[PDB]
């Protein structure tokens, strides 16, 4: 929306902006700021993911042994 | 076997085991992944309880940004 640009005259306020922009999408959580798609260490929302776009973001030596596993869904592919 | 319940990896037909996939060969967004066949699996009855699974409960709010901002939002617009 155009009303989100606070310091701009009352007649550039209706409607929305539109159109392509060239920057990684960011998220502002309070005073901080981060790229949406940047897992890294910090984060503004929780993550239970190990991989993210190929990088392996687990602590090295991750190798949990699995002897019992609840199953809730079954895919086929 | 059941579609919703605890399971267990077994020794298997001859001794064949669950073959833990390598973090790159993951098909899903999961932490650990395995390659079994139906004989490496056991139902593990006796457990009932439900694991630590997460529930998201979301709700979107939408604005209509056309000439008539009292119209109801439409996704195509």
């Amino acid at each position: 929306p155009r009303v989100l640009d606070e310091d701009a005259p009352p007649e550039k306020r209706a409607g929305v902006h539109d159109g392509h922009l060239k920057r990684a999408p960011k998220v502002y959580c309070g005073g901080d700021e981060r790229d949406v798609l940047r897992v890294g260490s910090g984060g503004f929302w929780p993550r239970r993911s190990r991989l993210w776009g190929g990088v392996d973001h687990a602590p090295a030596g991750f190798n949990p042994t699995v002897t019992v596993f609840h199953v809730y869904d079954i895919l086929e592919n | 076997f059941v579609t919703f319940g605890w399971y267990r990896l077994k020794p298997g037909r001859n001794n064949t085991l669950a073959q833990p996939r390598a973090p790159m060969a993951f098909g899903t967004s999961s932490d650990v992944e395995f390659n079994c066949t139906a004989d490496n699996l056991a139902i593990e009855g006796g457990m009932s309880d439900l694991p630590a699974y997460k529930l998201m409960c979301f709700d979107i709010e939408c604005k209509a940004g056309g000439e008539d901002e009292l119209a109801f939002p439409v996704a195509g617009h």
